[PDB]
């Protein structure tokens, strides 16, 4: 085990940080002049409309996102190995290499094919 | 924490409260000195009126920010729009205060870290991912499709480097064999400084901390002179300040971690006095980034992906495997020493023609 | 060792495919499979555990079949993009692993290894072929989810993730069922059949070949290791055999006809599962794979895109050999001695009666007589007038293949007493 | 897709509006739209004196003012057939190329600034200030010189302009190399 | 335990309700993030710490970002697009849904076990020997699965 | 509230606004580059307000209309102005802005002041950088409540909590 | 016992999800909740029968993650040239 106390201590901390956050925002929010909407409906640039209509966006963003998940799964697995690594011995290392090369093959496919397409 | 004391919940709260508001005040006077240090670099004088020495200007500035209209767009859905800065600041604040600063009891009889967990590194890595929520959501929240395009650019970049940060950080975790920061500090106290012993993992970590907006990505997008900046450009009042605030708290957090991990933040064979020496390492990195901040250009996003993804991760994973070999057979540590030293010679020689 | 060739090949080819033009990857992958088949043969009947991976008698029979099916499908394809060979390879590996494990977490991972490349192989981009893909995937992810949930409740009830742990009262009873859902769906035992008519129709023919033999084999492979209650089975079989044969009268398009049929066939195989014998079920699947394999090959040679009932007519005029091949195939699936198809049935039925389970066995037999309706609906249609419909002849390669297949069918029909000795449990 | 990179938003360093038809991320074509600053010189000068007109030519190119002026100066001078003494021709080149330095200096200042971070702007400007101050002495203004009239410059150089011009000629080589 | 415990499990269920109810996609997904956080807490609470941190890192940080990027790329201006002849299907959906809780409830009710066996907080220390031990094949299987996932995923989207 | 209750508070806030004036430039014509000048090096504006040149009009405040204002540009500008948060001032720099400059044409607009209301005029062409500092010094003392006309009467801090966006 | 009951409830909710939703992306979203219902169960029993159910869970997560990737990839690839993202209106396969 290890102290559950210190995980609690995180929760406390989160409660403090969130509080000071919200506190600042609520001061700011409540004070200020106002003139009701009738033209603050509009956003940046050229009056209304910031730039035309864009309807669709490239696959670029999908690809980048997708990479990150699969390789994040990699990292997840490589943490246990990082910790105990004199106990797992030489056989350990071979386990690691096998796994690594497999995800690296993944990599080489997406690299030789591209991250702008 | 199996060797370090726990503090009762109240005392935790007190430290937490101090460090949070500490980072507000931190951010305040940091903006001023950075502002001014840019000025000097560009052969000018920074703010220095608004008595006595420019040191009340952030007060004035801050007071200005409140007492302003709460612009809430028609075209924004309310809930996300108001929420969106909040999330980004919360998850940025969190996990500065993890980092140790001095040996036990040296805060009037209490611990200089707020928490200490039992898994340090994961917690850091985890909080770094949650910043990216804030970013793209804000984009969407405002509901301008221009803003949206900005935020995805931003997030895309972040998320790419974010993974690389992981494979960089494995290398010292090998050597100490534990996760918590403290173990890492104390290990270096004896054995000596992880920037010696795993130099290419130092490097990629540094250049990954660039990606926390440090300048030298910087087709972040920005808004000025470019395709619109993500998040901001639709925020106005206090909320806008919050976004910027977050970006700086990241900056100093990274500027602290690179000392904590890689240099031993309270390690020092000269004298260890608890807090003092930490602030001097902070100061150094602070200044390093501002020299960057001034003197170089930016990377055009296309270029930026090629650089992190394609180049940076192969140097990181090549190093992970090598060190993993060395650490696995539990050989003398000399063999990394030789390698670090050699890699430095490569990376030094590279600047020399 | 069979695993050894596949895994190695899979990785190696991944990168290789950049250097070679698309044909070289077809030549390569075709070869790979053939080597993997070789490696099986020379170690026949000798078992190798390594813990997780576990070579048994069973594995050997069912992956023999699976690789066969996979060779055929890679054969015919000509289309670009190195992946449309590559993926079939992958999927095969996935099935190899699937059969060769008992340990549930591996079994799940294996299920994904085979199911993933299948979803993508469902697209030559024909509009239907996206719909198909989609249905299969969404329904698939649900059955997946059950199989994962099942495993999690199993771990509760025994204290193991190996199959063959003891068992007890309600949770173990429940748990044992929820594993049947996932595995069940992949081989399509009604009611889980639903995707099998749409997906077979929508998907382009050669792909469907791979699916209709091999995936069914592999899925069944894993099903056998489950201890499936005699009660669960009685439900499954009945619904499969009923819905299969009855519903099939209604259809008039080749792919869908064979689809509903393959719900019925899943039902018939599932009889063997009562006692469970991979001598009986082994035999069955051999006759089923060959016959379906033959039959679906012919359907590719017509068009790679859905054909109505009429198109099959006149096959004898255009080519005599093919006309006979496809004929023999159709009778073999009806079950009609002295083609092997009867023997495949007979062995299964015998295991049902041996364990004693009568009502079910009767339904099965009755409705197999029903089956003759739509099967003659194809099988004779061959001799009638040709109409205007495509029929590109296809390679000399394949002509030889198809006729080989049809000879392997009728050969075991007269001579079943060759193979049965060595498809045994210990071999 | 259709991006409207606006008029003076966030900048362009003009007030140009561009209809950028984008396919994916590689720009097809940009259709420029101008008309956000036509303030009509051509019309107005049709209603002013020739002397007055020299105060209308440098309100066009801001940065390189003296070049417009000079170009006009010749055109009329030619027309009515005046000459222009030798010293004049000297003064006109010294200022003209000095103004060219003004234009390039501001150009490289903006260029680096534009994309690229902040710093090189300030250096490029600093040198420009020194040029403007030299100019200030002789024409009385930082820019929008009124120091050429039809036939030559309107008054002799002040005494102080030649020594100080020498000062800046020392520095510029070293500085130019440091921009490079 | 039931004092504090009650609240946290309540939150879990509540969060669950929201992600299948709410009629705007983003609000849904965002709720689901709150779900998986709570769940991460519940992992930590059950003497399984490492799994907790991986829950946040992978499931709430990786997976859901992928979800969100998809829901932005193509819009999702209503989370219930279609008023459709299947509008009848709402009460039948609620009916079967209840059924699946009932049957599962049966299987799980009256269960007797032990809760004594100490994982040791499930810290990565104690996970190392198993993971690269008896499960090492399974790991490599996982790894192959990922590689296949990459190859497939690319080939689906970009016609390669 | 609105910043104005206790004498004390409002004097605070008024200092707050006044010394923090972040300039948003609206470069336009020939003036503009001399307006950019006001930052670099020899002179300054980074020690009154700030160096920054706000990256949207949304998050800005003192709009410096610096240059010629073509008639076609007027409705755009009208809208750029409208979207500023509520305390907003317009310094109108240069003759060209202030009174249409010399051009009397159909094209140019005589006095930017028709459209957006001006608070400080700063005459000149280009008013040399030090003059621009002087303008902002004015506007500083304007917002403190210490601004007069020649007739002897004070003016309220803004002159644009007056006509606003309706 | 409380937690393990809760997991079954969370499963129930997920089913309600899959049947109700009328957007493709939100179907898939619901599936992901079900997969976590599972992973919780798996840990819950892991306290009883010790240690292997941890490793179990980790592998499970990974499978889920993999299945996310391909599935969302597909959902995108199907509807990247129309935007009526209802999960019906695939009626064209039926005979
Ligand atoms: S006032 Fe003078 S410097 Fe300014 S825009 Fe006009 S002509 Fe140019």
């Amino acid at each position: 085990m290890a102290p559950i106390q210190e995980y609690v201590g995180t929760l406390i901390y989160v409660g403090v940080a969130l509080f000071i956050g919200v506190a600042a925002l609520l001061v700011g929010a409540l004070l200020g002049p106002k003139k009701p909407g009738r033209a603050k409906l509009m956003p940046y640039e050229s009056g209304n409309d910031p730039a035309g209509e864009v309807k669709r966006f490239p696959v670029h963003f999908y690809v980048v996102a997708m990479l990150f998940i699969l390789f994040d799964v990699e990292v997840a697995f490589l943490w246990p190995y990082a910790v105990s690594a004199g106990g797992l011995g030489l056989y350990g290392f071979l386990g690691v290499l096998a796994f690594t090369l497999l995800l690296f093959v993944g990599f080489l496919y997406e690299w030789w094919k591209g991250v702008m397409r | 924490t199996w060797s370090y004391p726990v503090d009762p919940y109240w005392m935790v709260a007190l430290k937490a409260l101090l460090v949070v508001v500490g980072l507000l005040t931190a951010f305040a006077f940091m903006t001023l000195i950075e502002r001014r240090l840019l000025a000097r670099f560009q052969v000018r004088m920074g703010p220095n009126r608004v008595g006595p020495f420019g040191l009340l200007q952030p007060l004035a500035d801050a007071i200005k920010s409140i007492f302003k209209e709460d612009i809430v767009v028609a075209q924004a859905d309310r809930f996300l729009f108001v929420l969106a800065p909040l999330i980004s600041v919360v998850f940025a604040l969190l996990a500065f205060g993890l980092i140790p600063f001095g040996p036990p009891g040296s805060f009037f009889g209490y611990q200089p870290w707020v928490i200490n967990l039992d898994l340090g590194i994961l917690y850091l890595f985890a909080v770094s991912e949650l910043a990216v929520y804030g970013i793209f959501l804000s984009g969407w929240a405002s509901g301008s499709k221009y803003s949206l395009l900005g935020s995805l650019r931003s997030s895309a970049s972040l998320i790419s480097y974010e993974l690389g940060l992981g494979l960089a950080l494995l290398a010292p975790v090998l050597l100490v064999g534990s996760l918590n920061l403290n173990d890492i500090v104390n290990w270096q106290k004896e054995h000596g400084w992880l920037f010696l012993y795993a130099f290419p993992a130092f490097l990629v970590y540094l250049i990954a901390s660039m990606a926390e907006a440090a300048r030298t990505p910087f087709d972040l997008p920005e808004a000025e002179q470019e395709l619109v900046g993500g998040y901001h450009t639709e925020y106005s009042s206090i909320k806008w300040a919050l976004f910027q605030m977050a970006e700086y708290i990241h900056f100093i957090t990274a500027s602290a971690l690179i000392p904590t991990l890689f240099l031993g933040g309270w390690t020092m064979p000269v004298l260890e006095v608890p807090y003092l020496w930490m602030f001097l390492k902070i100061a150094f990195f602070l200044f390093f980034f501002i020299w960057i901040r001034a003197t170089w250009f930016r990377l055009r996003y296309d270029q930026l992906l090629r650089f992190g993804w394609g180049f940076l991760f192969p140097l990181a994973l090549l190093w992970f495997l090598v060190t993993a070999l060395v650490v696995a057979l539990d050989l003398p540590r000399t063999y990394l020493l030789y390698l670090s030293a050699l890699s430095f010679l490569v990376l030094l020689g590279a600047v020399l023609y | 060792m069979t695993l050894a060739i596949l895994a190695v090949f899979s990785v190696a080819l991944t990168l290789l495919g950049f250097v070679l033009p698309p044909q070289g990857v077809k030549r390569a992958t075709l070869l790979g499979l053939a080597l993997a088949l070789a490696s099986l043969l020379l170690t026949w009947g000798k078992p190798f555990a390594f813990g997780p991976y576990a070579v048994d008698g069973v594995s050997q029979v069912f992956t023999l079949l699976a690789l066969l099916g996979a060779l055929w499908t890679v054969g015919l394809v000509r289309s670009g993009r190195f992946e449309f060979y590559l993926l079939v390879l992958y999927a095969a590996l996935g099935m190899h692993l699937l059969a060769s494990t008992r340990h549930l977490l591996l079994m799940l991972v294996a299920l994904e290894a085979l199911s993933l490349p299948l979803y993508a192989l469902a697209t030559w981009r024909r509009g239907q072929g996206l719909e198909a893909a989609l249905k299969y995937f969404l329904l698939g992810a649900l059955a997946a989810a059950f199989f994962l949930y099942g495993a999690a409740l199993f771990y509760g009830a025994t204290g193991s993730l190996v199959l063959g742990a003891p068992g007890e009262g309600p949770l173990y009873a429940l748990a044992l069922g929820l594993l049947l859902v996932g595995l069940g769906f992949k081989a399509a035992l009604a009611p889980f059949h639903f995707w099998t008519p749409d997906v077979y129709q929508g998907s382009p023919t050669p792909v469907v070949l791979f699916m209709a033999t091999s995936v069914k084999a592999a899925a069944f492979a894993a099903l056998l290791r489950v201890a499936a209650p005699p009660e669960a089975l009685a439900l499954l079989v009945a619904l499969s055999v009923v819905v299969g044969n009855l519903a099939a009268l209604a259809q008039k398009e080749a792919k869908r006809l064979l689809a509903y049929s393959s719900i019925a066939h899943a039902g018939y195989m599932a009889l063997a599962l009562y006692t469970g014998n991979a001598q009986a079920l082994g035999f069955y699947l051999l006759t089923y794979v060959l016959a379906t394999g033959l039959a679906f090959a012919v359907l590719s040679q017509i068009s790679p895109d859905r054909v109505p009932l009429e198109a099959l007519r006149g096959l004898y005029r255009k080519d005599p050999l093919l006309g006979l091949a496809f004929l023999v195939a159709m009778l073999s699936l009806l079950g009609l001695p002295p083609l092997a198809g009867f023997w495949g049935k007979y062995l299964a039925f015998a295991e049902a009666a041996r364990a004693g389970a009568w009502g079910v066995l009767v339904l099965a037999l009755v409705t197999s007589a029903v089956s003759a309706y739509y099967y003659l609906g194809l099988g004779l249609a061959v001799f009638a007038r040709p109409e205007e419909t495509p029929f590109r002849p296809g390679p000399p390669w394949a002509r030889a293949a198809v006729v080989a297949a049809g000879v392997l069918l009728l050969a075991l029909g007269l001579l079943p007493g060759l193979v049965l000795p060595a498809l045994a449990a210990g071999g | 897709m259709t991006l409207n990179v606006g008029p003076q938003h966030p900048s362009t360093h003009g007030v140009l509006r561009l209809m950028v038809t984008l396919s994916g991320e590689e720009v097809l074509e940009v259709v420029p739209h101008i008309g956000y600053l036509h303030t009509g010189f051509e019309k107005t000068m049709e209603h002013r004196t020739y002397l007055q007109n020299i105060t209308y030519t440098p309100r066009m190119d801001y940065l390189h003012s003296f070049a417009h002026d000079l170009a006009y100066a010749l055109a009329v001078e030619k027309l009515l057939g005046a000459v222009v003494p030798p010293r004049a021709e000297t003064i006109r080149v010294i200022l003209n190329e000095l103004s060219r330095l003004a234009s390039h200096l501001v150009f490289l200042g903006t260029g680096l600034l534009d994309l690229g971070a902040l710093t090189p702007f300030f250096y490029a400007f600093r040198e420009r200030e020194t040029i403007l101050d030299l100019f200030e002495w002789v024409t009385g203004q930082r820019f929008h010189h009124n120091y050429i009239r039809i036939g030559g410059v309107k008054e002799d150089l002040p005494e102080e302009f030649v020594p100080e011009l020498k000062k800046l000629l020392e520095v510029l080589p070293h500085r130019i190399d440091e921009y490079e | 335990m039931s004092l504090l415990e009650g609240l946290a499990l309540f939150l879990l269920l509540l969060s669950g309700v929201l992600v299948v109810t709410l009629r705007n996609a983003i609000h849904a997904a965002l709720a689901l993030i709150l779900n998986f956080l709570v769940l991460a807490g519940v992992y930590v609470a059950l003497d399984a710490r490492f799994l907790g941190f991986i829950q946040v890192i992978v499931y709430a940080g990786a997976i859901v970002v992928l979800f969100l990027f998809v829901i932005m790329l193509l819009f999702a201006a209503q989370g219930e697009i279609g008023f459709d002849p299947l509008v009848r299907s709402r009460p039948l959906a609620a009916l079967l849904a209840l059924g699946v809780a009932g049957i599962l409830a049966a299987g799980l009710w009256g269960l007797d076990l032990a809760f004594t066996q100490d994982l040791k907080g499930g810290l990565p220390q104690a996970l190392g020997p198993l993971l690269y031990g008896d499960w090492l094949f399974v790991l490599l299987a996982v790894g192959f699965l990922l590689m296949a996932a990459t190859v497939v995923a690319v080939a689906l989207v970009e016609p390669g | 509230r609105e910043g104005i209750l206790f004498t004390t508070l409002e004097k605070l806030v008024a200092w707050g606004r006044s010394n923090s004036l972040w300039p948003a430039t609206f470069g336009l014509a020939c003036c503009a580059i001399e307006m950019m000048a006001s930052t670099d090096a020899r002179n300054d504006l980074a020690r009154f307000g700030s160096e920054v040149f706000r990256a949207s009009p949304r998050q800005a405040d003192v709009m410096i209309v610096a240059g010629r204002l073509s008639k076609k540009m007027a409705p755009v500008m009208r809208r750029v102005w409208e979207q500023m948060p509520d305390p907003k001032w317009v310094i109108s720099m240069g003759a060209c802005a202030s009174s249409g400059g010399m051009f009397n044409n159909y094209a140019i607009v005589q006095n930017v002041d028709s459209v957006v209301p001006v608070d400080v005029y700063v005459p000149g062409c280009p008013p040399r950088p030090e003059a621009l500092i002087y303008a902002v010094m004015q506007l500083q003392k304007k917002v403190r409540g210490q601004a007069y006309n020649e007739r002897g009467e004070r003016l309220p801090p803004v002159a644009a909590w007056k006509r606003t966006r309706g | 016992m409380s937690y393990l009951l809760t997991s079954a409830l969370l499963f129930a909710l997920g089913v309600y999800g899959v049947l109700t939703r009328r957007t493709a992306i939100l179907v898939f979203l619901s599936i992901e909740l079900m997969l976590n219902a599972a992973n919780l169960s798996l840990v819950g029993f892991a306290r009883a029968y010790g240690l292997d159910g941890q490793v179990a869970a980790l592998m499970v997560i990974a499978v889920a993650a993999a299945e996310v990737a391909v599935g969302l990839g597909l959902i995108v690839a199907i509807f990247r040239h129309r935007e009526s993202t209802a999960v019906d209106d695939l009626s064209e396969l039926r005979g």
